[PDB]
């Protein structure tokens, strides 16, 4: 069960991390590319 | 366009 | 040999996980505003 609890803890707490980084990063990349664009108009 | 998209959002912060 | 680098690597990896986040996020949003000081200005 002692693995059984730090692998169960690898499940749960590291993508849970992920999605919302990887969202950020969308938003992220969006407002450069907009920026971009817009600034150059 | 973009920064006349946030004078809408200028506008709505002073109706707020 | 699965136990130990698995469960290191959860450690290691969750920590590698957090560092680029926050240092992302802390970056990109003193961009938001260079790009809207310089899109009204």
């Amino acid at each position: 069960e002692k693995f059984k609890f730090v692998l169960d803890y690898k499940i749960k707490e590291l993508k849970k991390q992920i999605e919302p980084r990887e969202n950020e990063i969308k938003v992220m990349k969006e407002q450069i590319q907009e920026m971009e664009a817009e600034l150059e108009r | 366009t973009y920064t006349e998209q946030a004078s809408k959002r200028h506008h709505c912060m002073r109706l707020t």
